[PDB]
């Protein structure tokens, strides 16, 4: 296919930037390979000296120049595998940084479709196979290819009537390798799939071990796990007799073809045709040519899977983002005033099943706004299109009579900033995630994040005070801690629009009684979401809406 | 058996 | 099995004494035309040759089908034994160890052998390049088990730091609604462009370590190679030995070179899979009495956290109980010694004048049964979720009766292809209340003696509420059968013959619903509540 092509005209591009690398170690790869090729002529040269006549200067020569040879030979073949892997890991450091670029643009749907192991896979082991195509896979094919041909033309600069035979030979030996490689992949996907299918069992029993336990049905499942076994066994004889059978097939051709060598040989030899380094000289060259077309064979066959590799790769970076046009707005100064007019979104999961309909409301920048009701968790799409998250399919929400897609990312997403039910955390430090997002931001900004929030209870034992280090995802920390960090976070850039959702349901009710009540909720728009009437014991205007409609 | 090549980097 | 083991062992060591006959009868023929022998001799090492190469190929077939036939059988039954002792209490390490710990084995004895018998043979041949070669085996083949374990080091450190730069990536990418709202894009970027950069100076070193082992791995084999032909020659110009034997040690060489290169690249591999693997009466029939004096259990995590303590509770047959009170009443460590999932830790137990545990386990399990707290369906069919664990497969009317009799018996026809409907692992797909009927027919199809269904109130519907107090207190003579129902709907609580609440671990309360409503117990403050 020309798509194939394609990817390997793309993975050469990828490659280009490495091209001296890629020079020195196709030289030395060259150099590597007339050494292999020269040595046994001169290791048969050593025995023709040796059988007949003692001449000192024949054989000093010959053990020097055949010493010299596998030297360089040995030099040159180290310095080619340093240079290859060089170049590969380069390759492989290189798509993963660009992979990731490409997914960091991607909107949100996208990650809500897409599960995280899928991603995982293409960024751990799917990247790593497609730098193995060329430092790899290329190498070694153009390394057999050269090596064959020259091994050929010696066999042909020797005998050619020797030469003949095995010409004719070789095709029977293609054959079967091929048959041999069809029938293995075969057998190696079905063994994947029952193996997948005997873990299955054993899944299913650890997932309800209460229910299996309370009905004592352990030897039913026990007796599932053996069929599976059984299954998987039956398969896993046949791949091994047939490899074994595969064996024993390539050894009788080899006895075949070494027999007829030999008698051809010496057939020749009783009319002095031929010298007994020169025979010994042509064994070592159907050896390594019997060897090199199997090596031939397998490496295009991995290479495919390869290609198969990068394609998978490729295809998840070349995605195109639905995102709209980058708004390139950014006013000095923001009123904080809101419109929705008759915002309707549906969600792109599940198109043309809206969950908004016909929303209109406007926010105020001394008016607190609250929203009630339970919704069906409803109430988080609007936050979430507040900021941006997701377009609106109807209607549009508009910041200052301007909407909100012409504001630039970092000045709209740092002027409006929300909090959820459940805070996120990273791994970094207290302070990376008190100034999360921010390009500077000096440690009395986190101080004074930290006393307004009311974090510098908890903060102030954390050893090495604010420079600790946090579990991962915030695996060292309670739901307490979690939710003053968050809010700490959504306080240190001074937003115009505060978003919270689950002030005090969730949320401490300290935390609820100073960000809502301080002078970052005294010239600022705030929009709480509560799912009950505590916050009417505070808030100004409240919207109360169900199944996506406004009362 | 025989030890498949491993014919590396 | 040993004999089995014992005949492939015989077999291997006939094919590598067999197979060597190649090398030497080649030497030897190139002798014989060297000193002009006759045809007749010729033919007859031709005909010798080929026979013992194919008598060796053919046994080292049947000798690794034996092999692998019983290597199979027991790895098969260890994967079986291993899951069944982890049930009553890492399968995928047990097989992935199982089968390279098989393949290692086979390839260890086969090369070792054939080193073994290729040592013999060229000993044979001539003791001056046999010992030769044998002095300057360790002191040249050292050298790479040197180098492998720097090489090791550098590539361990290369992959443990991939997989920290792919976690971060993996955490970035999993959070990404958090990042996109604080517009922090490239601050994940520039963090895996720092972990990549730290990862290159290493992986430059990597690359130097390559060429160094490739470098050394050669060279050493290339200077044994020769050193040996030098040797060999000045042994030829002696005349202690023919040049056909010089040609034989020329074809040997190169064998024991891979045979040692095996073994020397599949030792540390066995090791280190070793090293992995040193980690590892029946009643007749009863009325459904179950009685309890004093009963006392602890959790399984220690003692010292008490379940429950002074347990009386009296199920009474043909009747209706049920239990109340706070979290601190233990009633699932009541539902517990009512299935026997758990053993006793103090007091009296009794069930039809006998103890639970000294019946038959089958008949126990079949008799007393129960519907768990949180309902789960296999992933089988529903006339196989529904009937999991019966010893004979129902009739597809009784299946139906008991789907009606449970209120599942709609939810089963309006799912498709009828009573073989197909059903998500773990009840995933399932809806709470279609899972509660589900599991109330299991309950149902083993015609139980006593009933401790519970919990199943919490992702049950109304109308399934009222279907369970219709099929609860409206029963016939409650089919000469008790109940020890804990649910969470408190209005068929009032229907019960004798309520009762606990706390601490101890029951607190007891009597009919309207003493227990009137009492000072814990049921009645809820009921105040």
């Amino acid at each position: 296919q020309v798509n194939n092509k394609v990817l390997m005209w793309r993975l050469l591009k990828l490659s280009r930037p490495d091209l001296p690398l890629l020079v020195a170690a196709f030289f030395f790869l060259v150099l590597a390979v007339l050494g292999e090729t020269l040595i046994p002529h001169y290791s048969g040269r050593v025995i023709d000296i040796l059988g007949g006549d003692f001449d000192p200067h024949a054989f000093a020569s010959a053990i020097f120049f055949m010493c010299l040879f596998s030297f360089g030979s040995s030099l040159s073949a180290g310095c080619r595998g340093g240079c290859f892997t060089y170049t590969m890991s380069r390759i492989n450091l290189r798509i993963r940084e660009q992979l990731f670029s490409s997914l960091l643009r991607q909107d949100l749907g996208f990650f809500q479709e897409t599960k995280t192991g899928e991603l995982n896979s293409r960024l751990s082991s799917d990247t790593t196979l497609m730098s193995n195509w060329l430092p790899l896979n290329a190498n070694v094919l153009l390394r057999s290819l050269v090596k064959v041909v020259g091994l050929y033309g010696f066999m042909l600069s020797i005998s050619p009537r020797l030469t003949l035979l095995s010409l004719l030979h070789m095709p029977f030996t293609i054959a079967a390798e091929k048959v041999y490689n069809t029938r293995h992949q075969e057998v190696l996907r079905e063994i994947q799939d029952a193996v997948a299918r005997a873990g299955q069992v054993v899944r299913e029993a650890v997932g309800g071990l209460q229910t299996v336990r309370s009905f004592g049905a352990e030897e039913h499942e026990v007796c599932r796990y053996k069929e599976a076994l059984e299954q998987c066994r039956q398969l896993y004889w046949r791949r091994d007799l047939e490899r074994a059978l595969y064996l024993l097939v390539r050894r009788v051709l080899h006895l075949g073809v070494q027999m007829l060598m030999l008698s051809c040989g010496l057939q020749q030899m009783q009319d002095g045709e031929l010298t007994q380094g020169s025979l010994l000289s042509f064994m070592i060259y159907q050896e390594s040519v019997g060897s090199y077309v199997q090596t031939l064979v397998y490496i295009y066959g991995d290479m495919l899977s390869n290609v198969g590799a990068a394609e998978k790769v490729f295809s998840y970076m070349d995605r195109q983002p639905n995102l709209p046009s980058p708004g390139t707005l950014a006013p000095t100064t923001l009123q904080g005033v809101v419109k929705f007019q008759d915002v309707s979104f549906a969600y792109p999961n599940r198109p043309d099943r809206p969950v908004l309909k016909g929303l209109t409301f406007t926010l105020r920048p001394g008016e607190v706004t609250a929203l009630v009701g339970p919704n069906g968790s409803g109430k988080s799409t609007v936050a979430a299109l507040l900021q941006n998250l997701y377009q609106p399919t109807g209607g549009q929400v508009l910041l200052d009579e301007k909407p909100i897609s012409q504001y630039e990312h970092c000045y709209l997403h740092s002027q409006v900033v929300s909090v959820g039910q459940e805070p996120v955390l990273f791994s970094g430090s207290v302070r990376n995630n008190i100034a999360y997002g921010l390009q500077s931001c000096e440690d009395d900004k986190v101080m004074a994040a930290a006393q307004a929030a009311h974090a510098d209870d908890f903060i102030q034992e954390m050893e090495h005070g604010i420079y600790t280090d946090v579990g991962e995802k915030g695996s060292q920390l309670a739901a307490g801690q979690k939710q003053r960090l968050a809010i700490a976070r959504a306080l240190v850039r001074d937003p115009r629009v505060l978003i919270l959702d689950e002030a005090t349901s969730a949320l401490d009710v300290q935390c609820e009684q100073a960000l809502q009540d301080w002078n970052s909720r005294g010239d600022r728009t705030v929009l709480v979401i509560a799912h009950r009437l505590q916050t009417v014991q505070r808030a100004h205007q409240i919207l109360v809406l169900q199944e996506g409609k406004l009362q | 058996i025989l030890k498949e090549p491993v014919h590396g980097v | 099995e040993t004999r089995r083991l014992s005949l492939f062992l015989v077999l291997v060591v006939l094919s590598s004494l067999g197979e060597m006959a190649i090398p030497f009868f080649t030497g030897r023929l190139t002798d014989w035309i060297l000193q002009d022998g006759s045809a007749d001799t010729f033919t007859r090492n031709l005909t010798l040759m080929s026979i013992l190469t194919i008598a060796s190929a053919v046994l080292e077939f049947v000798g690794d089908g034996i092999y692998n036939n019983t290597m199979g059988h027991v790895h098969s039954h260890l994967q079986g034994e291993v899951f069944g002792a982890v049930l009553r209490q890492v399968t995928e390490d047990t097989s992935t160890l199982s089968d390279s710990l098989s393949e290692n084995l086979s390839l260890f004895l086969w090369y070792l052998v054939r080193g073994l018998c290729l040592l013999g043979i060229m000993l044979w041949g001539s003791v001056s390049l046999t010992m030769v070669t044998l002095i300057t085996l360790p002191l040249l083949f050292l050298l790479p088990k040197k180098v492998g374990k720097w090489y090791q080091l550098l590539e361990v450190q290369v992959r443990e730091s991939l997989a920290k730069s792919s976690q971060v990536a993996i955490e970035a990418l999993s959070a990404m609604p958090t990042v996109r709202s604080f517009a922090n894009e490239e601050g994940e970027a520039q963090k895996f462009r720092e972990k990549l950069q730290e990862i290159k100076t290493l992986n430059q070193k990597e690359a130097v370590a390559y060429a160094v082992n490739s470098w050394t791995t050669s060279i050493s084999g290339m200077l044994l190679k020769v050193g040996i032909l030098y040797i060999g020659g000045q042994l030829v110009t002696s005349g202690a030995v023919s040049s056909g034997n010089l040609v034989t040690f020329v074809l040997y060489q190169m064998q024991f070179t891979q045979a040692v290169e095996v073994l020397l690249s599949i030792y540390p591999r066995v090791q280190k899979a070793v090293g992995s693997s040193e980690k590892i009466l029946t009643p007749l029939h009863l009325e459904g009495l179950v009685q309890f004096q004093d009963v006392s259990f602890a959790y399984p995590n220690r003692p010292d956290v008490l379940v429950l303590q002074g347990l009386t509770f009296t199920l009474r047959p043909g009747e209706v109980t049920a239990l109340v009170g706070p979290n601190g009443s233990g009633k699932s460590t009541v539902a517990a010694l009512l299935q026997n999932l758990y053993q006793p830790t103090g007091g009296q137990l009794l069930l039809d004048g006998k103890p639970l545990p000294q019946y038959e386990h089958r008949y126990l399990h079949r008799q007393v049964a129960a519907v768990g707290q949180e309902p789960q369906v296999f992933g089988r069919s529903l006339q196989e979720n529904i009937a999991y664990g019966l010893t004979q497969k129902p009739t597809m009317e009784e299946i139906t009766a008991a789907a009606v009799k449970s209120g599942a018996h709609s939810f089963i026809s309006g799912l498709p292809q009828g009573y073989d409907t197909e059903v998500d692992e773990a009840g995933s797909q399932l809806s709470g209340g279609q899972r509660q009927a589900v599991a109330l027919a299991r309950a149902l199809i083993r015609k139980p003696c006593v009933l401790i269904l519970d919990d199943a109130t919490s992702a049950l519907d109304a109308n399934s509420q009222l279907q369970v107090e219709q099929l609860l207190y409206e029963s016939p003579e409650r089919y000469s059968r008790s109940v020890l129902l804990i649910t969470q709907h408190l209005s068929l609580v009032e229907q019960a013959d004798h309520i009762l609440f606990l706390e601490g671990g101890a029951i607190r309360e007891g009597g009919t619903h309207q003493q227990l409503m009137e009492k000072k117990g814990c049921y009645w403050a809820m009921v105040q509540a």
